[PDB]
């Protein structure tokens, strides 16, 4: 009486993780907009000089 | 949100080599900024010389 539906749910639960779209995409952005920040920093100070 | 094994780790990646890349392109325009700097300076010492000659 091989519980199908059971061992199925045993080999899923051993390869695979867990994971929130919205904390992936956060860092991303975090470290994508502090270089976006010196960019835009070195072209503003140049046309003030 | 189950996923496979290793997806988490391929959409870290590929935001490290992005800002690797958008990190090496401030590097570069700083010193284009910095040609610009000597041109002026070379210009302007040319005319400050000709002048000390010329009132000579």
């Amino acid at each position: 009486d091989f519980d199908y539906e059971k061992m199925a749910n045993a080999n899923k639960g051993a390869m695979t993780e867990n994971a929130d779209e919205n904390a992936l995409q956060s860092d991303a952005k975090g470290k994508l907009d502090s270089v976006a920040t010196d960019y835009g920093a070195a072209i503003d100070g140049f046309i003030g000089d | 949100m189950p996923v496979l094994l290793g997806i988490p780790l391929l959409l870290r990646f590929l935001g490290f080599l992005l800002v690797t890349l958008f990190g090496y392109l401030l590097t570069f325009l700083k010193k284009g900024f910095g040609k610009i700097a000597i041109a002026i300076s070379l210009f302007l010492a040319l005319i400050i010389g000709l002048n000390s000659i010329l009132v000579g």
